[PDB]
Parts: C-alpha cells; structure tokens; sequence
C-alpha cells in the first residue's frame, strides 16, 4: 500500500510503453513473438505485438485498452501516446517519491496540457483544402513508406472521392463525417488498376430472376421489414421498396400489381448505407401510417452484372453521403492498406475543415512545444512547476527514439537539435527519420495532422492523470 | 562506476539529516564500546569506518575540507 | 542485445549443419523417422523440409528460405551458407555498438552493386544440345552418384529438347516419370506420348495395337450397382439380392454402345479401340469386346486421362453412352510391354507426341525416390536456363568476381555503409570456400590460389574438384541460372535485413 | 587440438581490462590494497602491476610486458590492445584450421612491410622549446590531470632543455625529484643543483651566502680518531672518559682546519663555505660553526655526495684529516629554503651548470605519486625525443597509414601470409578505435571518417579527441615519440607469434 501501489502500477506502465519504443518511425525495428509451441512470427506493428502480448497488471491492461479504442478514433500514432504516457509517468516516478500528494501533479500536468492544446494550435502551419500538389505531399507523407510505393495513384484517387462522398452538413458546415457509410467493394480479379468510385451505394444482392423492372428515373426507395403491407403500400406508390423478406413469382406478380420492387436475403450492413445515400424513412405500424410514410431515394438506377455475378446499381443518388468506391484486383493484401490510408485521409480532409493546419513532423512539433512549455514555466510559480517541466522535458521522447532507431547518436542529434531550436524564432527544424539528419521540414515536406495530434497528446495526459489518481488496486487477488 | 555512486550517497544520506541548527542527534558507540550522543557531522564521519574506497576519497576530501576552514 | 545473440548462434548452427551438402563432391546425409524407414539424400530442400529443427528461429529460417525459393530452381543450402555468413560478419561488428540500420544500408547497397555485377557478367550463350549437356551434368552430379548422374543427362536433356519445341516453357503434366521397382537400375529412357499404370484381365487381346482410336470415356463395363440400401445386407436382403441385379443392363448397354463405335469408326477388328475405365471390369464383357478388336481396360487414375484428353484425346464421363466420336483421336502404338509380373501399356506415337514420359528402374523405394527428385532439379534446372538463354560461370566463379566488384565499390558509398558492403562481400566469398572444404583441399589454400589467379585472369574462374587447381567454369561446362542467382541474392539480402533487425524477443 | 582457446580468451580479458585509458580523456583506474591504501593512475607501466591478474597466461603476458616497455615506457597499453586484436583476428582464420604457423609467417611479413614503411612518415626536423613543447604535451596529457599538465610541459621543458649537455644522452641520476607535503599543489617550479634531503634548523643557520664551499662529514662525536659509530662503552673506564672529551675535541681539531683552510681563502669567512654532516654534530660545535657562517648540519643521504661531486665539485669523502685544500667543493649560491617544516639546501652557480632538481608540489600521496610518474615518464618522453633526430605524427595518424601501406602490400606477399599481413594491418586499427571509444564518439564512424580522408590525402590525418573529426595531426602538436613505436612493432609481433604458436598446455 501507500506509495508502492502507484508505483506498481506507473513501473507496468513504464515496461510496456518502453517495450515497443523502438517500433515507430520509418526505420522501425521488428519484434520477435514466439508462442510456446515453436510457432514464429515476425511484427513490426505496435498493435499487434501489444494484441498478441499478454499481461496481468491492471495499469497495463487499462492502458493497452486504451491504445486500442484510441486506434480506431484516429488511426495514426496509436504507438507513440503508449510512448508519451510511459514517459511522463517514468519522470513522474522523481515527485511521487519525494512525498508529494498526487493532486498537485494532477493539477500541474492539466495545466501542461491546457497549455499544449494552445502551443499546438499556433505552430501549425495552414493548409488548404482538396488542392492536388500539397495533398499528394500529405499522401507521400503519411500513406507512403509502406507496400502502396508502385500503387500510390489508385489510393489517392479512392481517397480522393472518399473525402467527398460522405460529406455531413447535419448541425454546421461538412464538419460532420463517417468512414463507414462508404460502399466499399472489395471484390479480387484482374489488374488492381480496375478500382474506381460510382456516386451512391450498390449492393452485392439483386433479384433472383430479371424478369422484371428494376431502374426507374424516380427511384423512391422504402425500407421495410401477407399482402396486407403489400397493398396498403399502395397509399403513396413508391417505384422501389426494399425489404427482407422472400418474394415468390406470384407475390412479385402482386409486386407489380402494387409497383413496387422487394428484394429479399439483404443484411442490415447492405440497408443502412441504402439509407444513409438514398434518405428515406422506414415504416410498418398501420397507425404510424401518414404523409411521411415514403421519402424519395435516389435519382437513377441500372442493372448490370460485373465479374459473371449479380449486382444492384443505385447511382446517382439525391444525397451523395454513401457511395460506392468500387475495388478490384489480385488479392486483399494490398487493399487493407489502401484501407486504413483513405481513413487517415478522410481525417485529414475533415480536420482541415475543422483546423486547416497540419504541425511539422519528425519532432519539430514536440521540439517547438517543448521549447514553449519550458520557457513559460519560467515566469509562473508555485511548486507544481516542477511536474510543468517534467511533461515538457519527457515529451521529447518523440525525436529520441526516432534518433534511436536510425544508428546515430540520441544525445548529440538532441542537443544540436534544441540548441538551434531555442534560438530559431519560427523555424519548427526537425530530424530526418530515414538517415537521422537534422532539416527543415518545410524543406523535407513532411507533416502531421492536427486533429490526430490533439487526440494524442490530450488521450497521453488523461491516462497520465488516470493512472496517477489510482490509490490502490486490491479488491481481491 | 555505480556502485561507487551508490556508496557515496548512502554515505552522504547517513549524515545529512545532521544538518543545520536542527541536526538530529546520533547514537555513538566507539571501538571501546563507550555512550556517546552527538549532532556533529565530523566526529561521527570520524567515527564512521565506511569501507568503500570512493567514500574514502570523499571523506578525505571532506578531511582537507576541515583542514583549513574548519567547517562546512 | 542478447535476442540478435541468439537469433545469429542458432543460424551459424544451421549453417553448420548444412555445411558439407554444398557440390558433388560433397558428402550426403540421411533422414531417419520414428516409423524406422529412412531416407538417403543431399538437396538442401528436402533436408530443410524434413530435418526436426530444434531452435524456434533457425525453424523460421528453414521455413522461409523453403518457401521463398521453391519458386526458382534450387541454391537452398547456398543461400543458406550465404546468410549464415552474413549473420556471422555483421555479428563481427555489432559486437561493438554499429547499430543494425547501417548495416543493413550496406547489405542493401552491396545487393544493388551485385545485381548490377551480375546484370553485366551474364553470358548469353547461345542455346545447343552441348550446353544443355552441361546444365543437366551440373544440376545432376549434385543430387546422386555420378555414374548414374551422367547416365540420366542424356535422357533428360533428350526429354527437354523434346519439349523444347513449342516455344514457351511448360511442365508439371507433359513430363511424368514412371516409378517401378526392377533390379536392373541402369535402365532409364524416355517414351513420348503416355505411359498407362495397368491394364486389366485379357488374355492376348491386342498387344501390337498399331494405329488406335482413344475414346475411354470411363466405360461401365462394371457399372455400379445398387448394393447400399440400408447399411449393410439385413433380414431385409432382398433389396441386395434382385435390386442389385437388372443393372447388367447398364453393362450390356455400354457393350453396344461400343460395338457401333467401333464398327463405325473402324469398320474392322484392328484399329484398336482405346477406352478405360476408372475402376474394375468384368472380364467376360472386357474379353468380348477384346475379341471384336478394342482396346479395353480398367483401373486407371486421373491424370493419366487429362493426359489423355490433351495427347490422345476424347471425352470421359463416367454415366454416357454413345454420342458423337468427333472427341476422339488417334495413337501411333498402344503396345502392352510387361516386365516379370506386372504390365505397362505404351501409349506412343500419339496425336500431339508433346507429351513425354520419364523411366526409371530403381531398385528400391529410396533410390528410386532420390532418383525422381534428382532428374526433377536436373529438369528444373534446364528449364530455367531455356528460359534465361543466359547462363553463368558456376563452381564460385560469380561469386568470387561479385566480391571483387564490392571491394572495389567499397568508397563509392558513403556513411558507415562500406561496413556493410565488405561484411557482405566476404559472406558471399563463402561459395567457393564450402566448395573447396567439401572437396578435401585446404580452405584458404583453394581461395587464395582463385583470387590471385583471378586478379590478373579477368575472366570469371572457378574451382576444380579434384585437385583443387583454378579453373575457368566457362570453357568446361559447370553452369548455373540467371535466375537462380537472382533471387538467391534478393532473398539473402531480405531474410538477412529482417533477422538483424530484430531487438527482443517475449513470449506469446 | 586446439586448446589455444583458453589463452586466447585470457588475452582479450586482458585487453579488455587494459582498455579505456589510452589518451588524455582515458578513464583512470583506481587500485586498492589488502591493507586499504588507494592508487590512482592510468599507465600500463604500473597498471600492469595489480595486486591480482588472474589468470596465468594473462599474468605472462603481463610480465613480457613490462620487461621489455623498459626501453622506452611509452606504449604498454597500446603494446597490450595490439596483441588483445592481433590474437582476435588470427583467431576468425584459426577457427577453419589453417595451422598457426602460416599466420607467423604472415605476421613476420608485415612486420618486415611496416618496419620498412616507418622510415618514411617520419618527420626529421631540428628540435626546440616550441616543438619539444607539443611532445612533452602529448606524453603528460594522457598520464595526469589535464590543468595540471598545462603548467608542468612548460616546467619539464625548460629543464631538460637545460641540462641537456651535449649528443650524449642524459643519467638517470642526473635528474633528481624532490616534493614535500604542502597542502596546496602550488604549481612546480626548478631547482639547479643538489638539494638537501634535511638539515639542521638552528636559528644561527645562514641562508644567503655567495661563492661557498662544501665539505661532507660522516661521525665528529663519538670515536676519537675514528670514523665509527657506535654505542658508548659504559662499563670499559677508558673509552668512556676518552668519548666524553672526544664529544669535545675531536670536532674541534678539524674545525680549526677548517676554519684556517676558509680564511686562508678569504678572511673570516667572507666566502662562506659550507659543511654537512651524516649525523647531528656537538651544539657548542654548532654554534662555533654557525658563528664564522659553517653552517654545521645533519642527515646526509648515501647519495649526496656522489651528486655534489659531479655537480658541487671536490670531493665528498667520509675520510676525516682533510689537509690538504683539495676535498672542498666550491658553492657559487648557497640558498638555504625552509618551506613550512623541512629546510633545504639550494646549491646554485655550483660547480656545474646541470643536475637540476624538481619543485614537485602537491597533498597527500594518493595523487602525489600520480604527479611524479607522469613528470618522470614525460621526462623519459622528451629524452627519447631529444635523443632521436625524428618524430612521428601522433593521433593514430602513423597507424592508418601503416595500415593502408600494409594493404598496398598485400599482392606482393605469396601464399596464406597474405591472409597473414592482412589480420596484421586489421589488428592495427585498434589505437584510432579505442581513441574514439575514449574519447566518447562512434567508435567505426570516427575511424571511417579518417580513412576516408587519408585516402585522398597524402598527409597523415590523424583524430582529435575533443570533436571526434579527422585532423591533421601536424600543426596540432599531437606529435608522439618514434623509438617507442618501432620498439613495438618488435614487441607485438614477438609475443604473438610466441602465445599464437602455444599447444597443449601442461599441468607441470
Ligand atoms: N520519413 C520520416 N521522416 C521523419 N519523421 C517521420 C517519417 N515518417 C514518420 N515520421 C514520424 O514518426 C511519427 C510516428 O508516425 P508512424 O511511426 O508512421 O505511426 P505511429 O505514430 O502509429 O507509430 C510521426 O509523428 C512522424 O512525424
Ligand atoms: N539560524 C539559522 N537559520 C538558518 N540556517 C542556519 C542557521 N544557523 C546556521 N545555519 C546554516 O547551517 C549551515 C551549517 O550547518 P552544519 O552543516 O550543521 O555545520 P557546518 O557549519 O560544519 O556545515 C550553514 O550553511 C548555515 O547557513
Ligand atoms: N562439377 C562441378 N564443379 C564445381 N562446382 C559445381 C559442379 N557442379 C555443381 N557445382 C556447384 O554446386 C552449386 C549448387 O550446389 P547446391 O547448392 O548443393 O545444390 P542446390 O542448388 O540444390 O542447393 C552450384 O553453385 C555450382 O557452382
Ligand atoms: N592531445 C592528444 N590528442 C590525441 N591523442 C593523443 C594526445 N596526446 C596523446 N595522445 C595519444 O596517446 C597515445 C600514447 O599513450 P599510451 O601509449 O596509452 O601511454 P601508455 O601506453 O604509457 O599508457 C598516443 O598514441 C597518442 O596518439
């Protein structure tokens, strides 16, 4: 008990954020997993070596679920606040054994943090938004380095259209955004070259026999769950409904006798994107029943059969929020990088929209924000500048590591790294990842998002606090 | 080199609690065995036999030290 | 720190281990399984297949190195020796700080200046029986003894001028090797078209077929009957006992359904009427129709009829009856040859004499099986080079060069890369080395002779094993493939980058 | 076989221990005894000399060390890494075989190549304080705290420069070294002339006097007419009376010779002359001495008047019944000092212009001690090079260049001696290697910088230990002595070879 439940705690957080400190950067090195039967594999992913891993102590599990749930909110840097959590909490080590209470540093690293969000929204140089030349340097940035070098073209194009069609002007202007509301179609075949995007979603489903009218220039599309609702539908006659339900040859018959055309054996992953393009409304209860029954979907639909298997086209959709980004080639290997890529990019594009900027990569960031932290805790008093400093200073743990995993030297790179930094004015000079060099950014063309960034560095100080607050763990074994 | 380290700050955190107007005192028992209370920093260190050569270097600088000014 | 320790002691034990395999002068080990039958061979595939690895990494290696290069032709425990070696030399500096990233820059900027090396020495030679000769020599003596290594070339060098002639390489179905177990090894040749397993029970129905019709079609003349009613024969049997009569009528149906077949398409007792069926006949219908001129058989596998339906031709479906005999083809000779006990039908002459097949009279199962794997790389081997039209000076006369052209593209790069370079210049300098150790001679004794030999020659030299004299592999015939050495070189530098990279290992 | 292994190992753990003290940012090793005492230093000359070394080869190594450094005492350290790498590098060739005594002829070769290539990157200029300034900077640096060596170049320099007599090399007993225990080290300063161990501090002493003379004397009371000392003779009646009156007058009956015999000279000892004593004399003789300015004192070591003959003049015989004028020793400036408890005797303008004495001032011995070694192997430094008519460039510049001419040479070597004359040159890098690890930096990365330079340059580049960058190393002053270095190239070779052609090792 007392200070040695804390500690426990910040050493298991020390020893899995320093496990994989090495695994970011372009030079990343890789990890050796071996299960205890002779199985091998070779990672170089952070999440999936810390997937794969197992341990027992809460601190450790509470920040791997963090790191995980942290993933799939923005994508990027999913390893290195596992680093600055580790980091701050190692430098946190010095103040809880000198006998000082936990609130005080609390208090100290949220005042860090307020000051983080405001350093970070000054440095960051603007960018515009869908203009090709400095888009395609955000891709060779970011999407780059990886197995899409010969393929880059298909992935900027796909992202490209995906930062378009699922714009949401729902409570302000296309802040709004989803990156699940894309019809992806991932289907292998012929040359990877054959992907391209269509304006509204398309399903894999389609009749059983097409005998039978499908494409009409008023597509009312009506979601839908006896030929009572058959007929009954017939209150506003919408060319289209959807449901999923059987339809036999007779009740098509009567399908047509109600205009309509009902499919059947589509999942709800198919009728919800259906309805996020087409904007309707689905009703069933015969009281609920009004003039708001039917709203009309899309604006055009065909039939046609890709790859010798039967397909839905609804093109041309009234709202362009899901569309369809079509995907064909050798196999999947590639294209769950093409994937996560147009993820990072549809985040970028809407943080553009919120913060136009993007900070300079390879540490000039953590450099200008760490030279700004340290040069205003000298003015404010009160011994809770002593953690202030400690945030500031551990935060460069960033530009160490990516020095570490390049051959030369840390501390040297470091020095000449700040020494020049402090007297640079505006510069944001930072570290070369792939020969541990110092440039200029602006120089390199390398940059990071805002958005991701913000997320990082408030998700990295929020787990420091959590994991600080926690007096004692024992509530059984 | 640390274990070095490691024996001069042990040697040093034995006596600096004796620092100041509000040094805690010290049980002293000599080779002969005798009861003797005290604060002072230089007889215990002069009492204290430590074995680490690194602390002997620091407690003869420390010995120089006294030579010409006497304390501190 | 320790991890990178492990990682390269349990690759120097690999290598090791698979030192004296290297050349046809070195030694060959033997496979023993829990059963207690063993196996007797020398390729480094095999051995890594079937060797019981104890360390969890060396395992990897084998297992990578097998499934990256089953796609070329062979150079496993090359490149085997090659990552050993340089596992070993960047252990050499690491030991001393020399972070693996620089390392790993040299190991990239020597494979660069190697592909460009090699790139420049290939020899495009152009293609002749007596180069064919030589490849097959050299991919043969390396898998088997060497009396039956340079009785073997002539008969698959014969087999893949054959095959040459379509223009583009092709394998898998158009060359089969037979197995069979006669005393007398030293039998081995070819036969064009196909080479049937068995026949059935007919008493001298055709033999000297001459020209043929093939249709098989999987005939009935055993059509399956209706046994399976209700597990097996119960009280109820009469469900087995009458209902599994009445399909005589299938039986009978296929008889004359044949019967017009032939007296349409023949309209006399010869021209044999070649049909099979995939399971037993009855012998009294097979020898009836026998009788009447047509080749019938039974119990045969698949893929000697899609051999069939490409080389002979005709259609097969197991439920048919007579249709239309335009699938039909013909066979130049559809002569039975039987040796001791058990038969052997010679489809040759065929429609399409494309297709080839291999003979082999091994004496038992593991001669036989090291002969089949051992005409499989020659063939391999051979095809490679068809397909390279390029080949190269063997027996460590590449390699010895390449490392000459590292050394001196040591100051063309910059950095701590040069480390790199040298460290991988010595490591591929490991060919000739385990070339000349395998032989007898003294290691360094044979290096330096080649080097110094070399330095003046400029023309590529390799190593004599016999006397251990510098030889030029050019004028001699010892050959090898472009594309062996391609991606032996590619796969090295991989697995060598991906092992050195590697910091620490947990467990799972 | 090869039970080598053991020595080999034993080898590099002594280089190993050996290592990080070259330069003058080496790390300084401290040693302790069984009693508790503290040594600081940093040379091999006495490092190689701890209180324990393990194991017994390492012990011979040791041994061989320090019997044959004796002869110049400048390379102990850098002799040990060199066999630590040489033995290293004959290993990866010894591991394959390859019997040891082909890598003997390599290394007689290469000691042959090296031996003829120092002959030129030597510099043979005229030397002067500038320039013997830098080679008393290079050999104090590495040896002392480097403040301290700032103040005492210029003070050693200066001395040797002086009392260089001619051609003829310097004595070991021409230089003498005194110090004291003042609490302050007090910079070091120079003394011309003997310098009393320890007189007589009677107040009626005299400091300044001009144009003295000395005389030695060994008892003056207690054997009448006798030189010898001993325990009075209580119970024998008439020794005891006749010691008791030769308290008395056996001092006085010399001390009116001496006293006619300095004012025969110059009237009531207007000239001063001077005595000393071996033991303490009579306090009325004292006083009577003191009086006409003889200055009667006590403490004459066995060595004093061997020094004063050469450098006070006379002669400083025990003998009493001087007589003759032919025993005093003429005095130019006589200066009595008394630094804090002990009085000294300096000697100037004596009968020679040479034999100088040391100001040596510093605390206790613990570093004290360190002081006196590192002034005395500086002074053995400069009277190698003073000796020499030839310096070498310092900072590793030489060893590149050998090793680049090593390499050159390797064609020309026939045979596996090659292999030799390479493992030789590689072993070679180690003083730039372990410059750099001292020094901080990358150990291969400061190496490849200096190569890369030195190759297109024919200058010596050498490295400098505060940047870790490539440096001229002959405007800097980094010049180190030429003797010592060709006595290793000897030194290396013979104990390796000797250790490298060992063989099973016998429990005798
Ligand atoms: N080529 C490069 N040069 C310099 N810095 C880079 C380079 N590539 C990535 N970085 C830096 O590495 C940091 C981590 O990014 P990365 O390792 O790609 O993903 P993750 O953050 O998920 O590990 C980024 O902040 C970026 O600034
Ligand atoms: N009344 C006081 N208030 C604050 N500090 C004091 C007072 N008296 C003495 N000191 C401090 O105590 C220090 C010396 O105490 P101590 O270490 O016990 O003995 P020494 O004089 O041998 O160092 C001095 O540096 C002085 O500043
Ligand atoms: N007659 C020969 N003389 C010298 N070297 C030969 C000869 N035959 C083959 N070699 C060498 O053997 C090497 C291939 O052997 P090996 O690597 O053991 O077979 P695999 O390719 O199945 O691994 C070739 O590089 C070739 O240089
Ligand atoms: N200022 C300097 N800069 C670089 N190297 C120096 C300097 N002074 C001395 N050295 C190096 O110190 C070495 C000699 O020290 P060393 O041989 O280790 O003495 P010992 O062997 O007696 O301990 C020389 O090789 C020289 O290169």
């Amino acid at each position: 008990s007392g200070r040695k439940v804390q500690s426990g705690n910040i050493n298991a957080a020390k020893t899995i954020a320093d496990i994989i400190r090495t695994c970011l950067g372009p030079k990343s090195m890789m990890k050796m997993l071996l299960d205890p039967m002779g199985g091998i594999v070779m990672t170089n992913d952070g999440n999936a070596i810390l997937r794969e891993i197992q341990v027992q102590h809460p601190a450790a599990k509470s920040m791997i679920e963090i790191s995980r749930t942290q993933d799939e909110e923005v994508g990027d840097g999913t390893t290195s606040v596992i680093i600055l959590a580790g980091e701050m909490l190692s430098v946190a080590e010095h103040f809880l054994e000198q006998q000082m209470h936990p609130t005080v540093v609390i208090s100290a690293y949220r005042k860090a943090l307020d000051d983080m969000i405001s350093t970070l929204k000054k440095i960051s140089i603007p960018v515009d938004i869908s203009d090709s030349d400095m888009m395609l340097n955000i891709i060779n940035s970011s999407i780059t380095t990886k197995a899409i070098s010969r393929w880059s073209s298909l992935a900027c194009n796909i992202a490209l259209d995906a930062v378009k069609m699922v714009q949401f002007e729902e409570n302000g202007r296309k802040e709004i955004d989803i990156k699940k509301y894309a019809r992806v179609e991932k289907i292998p075949g012929g040359i990877i070259e054959d992907s391209c995007v269509l304006r509204g979603v398309m399903i894999n489903k389609d009749v059983t026999h097409p005998r039978m009218r499908r494409y009409i220039k008023n597509p009312r599309i009506v979601l839908l769950d006896i030929q009572q609702l058959c007929e009954d539908i017939i209150q506003l006659k919408p060319d289209v409904v959807i449901t999923e339900k059987g339809i036999s040859d007779l009740a098509q018959h009567y399908l047509m006798r109600a205009n309509i055309t009902a499919i059947r054996r589509v999942r709800k992953t198919d009728n919800n994107r259906i309805a996020r393009a087409c904007g309707a409304r689905i009703v069933s209860r015969p009281e609920e029943l009004r003039e708001d029954d039917v709203g009309t979907g899309a604006g055009l639909l065909e039939i046609k059969k890709i790859g010798d298997e039967y397909f839905t086209f609804i093109t041309d959709c009234k709202d362009p929020k899901a569309c369809t980004i079509l995907l064909r080639g050798a196999s999947k290997e590639i294209l769950s990088e093409v994937e996560r890529n147009l993820q990072d990019a549809m985040q970028v594009c809407r943080n553009v929209l919120l913060d136009p900027q993007l900070v300079p990569g390879g540490g000039a960031s953590e450099m200008a924000v760490a030279h700004a932290l340290t040069e205003k805790s000298k003015a404010m008093t009160g011994v809770e500048q002593w953690p202030y400093r400690a945030v500031a200073q551990a935060l460069e743990v960033i530009p160490r590591t990516l020095i570490q995993n390049c051959g030369a030297s840390t501390i040297r790179l470091l020095t000449s790294l700040r020494a020049k930094h402090t007297q640079e004015n505006c510069e944001t000079w930072g570290v070369n990842g792939e020969t541990g060099t110092l440039v200029d950014m602006k120089e390199l063309g390398i940059w990071e998002p805002l958005a991701v960034k913000l997320q990082t560095y408030k998700t990295a100080v929020e787990t420091a606090v959590l994991l600080l607050r926690i007096d004692d763990i024992v509530s059984g074994h | 080199v640390y274990r070095n380290i490691q024996a001069c700050k042990e040697l040093a955190q034995t006596t600096r609690t004796a620092y100041g107007p509000n040094g805690m005192n010290k049980m002293v028992i000599n080779h002969l065995e005798k009861l003797f209370v005290t604060n002072d920093a230089a007889t215990i260190l002069r009492e204290l036999e430590v074995q680490h050569p690194a602390a002997k270097m620091i407690v003869m600088a420390s010995h120089m030290q006294e030579q010409e000014v006497g304390d501190g | 720190q320790a991890a990178l320790a492990v990682n390269i002691s349990a690759a120097r034990g690999l290598q090791d281990v698979l030192r004296t395999n290297l050349g046809p002068k070195g030694t060959m080990k033997m496979l023993v399984s829990g059963a207690g039958d063993i196996k007797l061979t020398k390729d480094g595939n095999v051995l890594l297949h079937e060797m019981q690895i104890q360390h969890p990494t060396a395992s990897l290696i084998a297992k990578v190195a097998t499934a990256q290069d089953d796609i070329t032709g062979d150079g496993t425990t090359s490149n085997v020796l090659i990552i050993g070696e340089l596992l070993k030399q960047a252990d050499l500096y690491i030991s001393e700080g020399l972070h693996p990233r620089i390392i790993t820059e040299g190991f990239e900027a020597a494979k660069e200046k190697a592909l460009q090396f090699l790139e420049e020495v290939k020899v495009s030679r152009e293609m002749d029986r007596e180069t064919l000769i030589d490849v097959a020599r050299t991919s043969l003596r390396t898998k088997v003894h060497a009396e039956l290594a340079d009785v073997l070339t002539e008969a698959v060098v014969d087999s893949i001028l054959a095959i040459k002639k379509q223009d583009e390489p092709i394998d898998l179905f158009m060359i089969e090797i037979m197995e069979m177990k006669h005393k007398s090894e030293t039998d081995t040749s070819l036969i064009r078209g196909l080479v049937l397993d068995h026949g059935a029970r007919h008493p001298d129905m055709k033999k000297r077929v001459e020209d043929a019709y093939i249709l098989t079609c999987n005939v009935s003349l055993e059509y399956e009957k209706t046994e399976v009613n209700s597990g097996f024969f119960y009280k109820s049997a009469e469900e087995r006992e009458k209902l599994v009569k009445a399909e005589r009528k299938f039986i009978e149906d296929r008889v004359k359904k044949i019967i017009e077949l032939k007296r349409k398409v023949c309209g006399d007792s010869d021209k044999g009427f070649v049909v099979i069926n995939q399971k037993g006949i009855d012998p009294f219908s097979l020898d009836a129709l026998s009788k009447e001129g047509i080749v019938a058989l039974r119990r045969a596998k698949r893929r000697n009829m899609e051999r069939l339906t490409l080389a002979c031709g005709g259609v097969a479906l197991n439920s048919f009856d007579d249709l239309s005999p335009d699938c039909l083809g013909h066979a130049g000779l559809v002569y039975e040859y039987t040796l001791g006990e058990e038969k052997f039908t010679f489809i040759e002459k065929c429609n399409n004499p494309r297709s080839v097949t291999l003979l082999i009279k091994g004496p038992n199962k593991h001669t036989l099986t090291q002969i089949k794997d051992a005409v499989r790389d020659g063939l391999r081997a051979v095809k490679n080079a068809i397909d390279d039209g390029c080949v190269v000076p063997g027996a460590g006369a590449v390699e010895v060069a390449m490392a000459e052209a590292l050394i001196k593209h040591k100051p063309s790069v910059k950095g701590r890369a040069q480390l790199g370079v040298q460290a991988f210049a010595d490591a591929l300098l490991i060919i000739p080395k385990v070339l000349a150790q395998n032989s007898g001679f003294d290691l360094q004794e044979t290096l330096v002779k080649i080097q110094a030999e070399h330095s003046e020659s400029g023309q590529l030299v390799g190593v004599d094993l016999n006397t251990g004299e510098p030889m030029v592999a050019a004028e001699v015939g010892v050959w090898d493939n472009y594309c062996v050495k391609k991606q032996l070189l590619h796969s090295c530098t991989v697995i060598a980058t991906n092992i050195l990279l590697v910091d620490e290992i947990m467990r799972a």
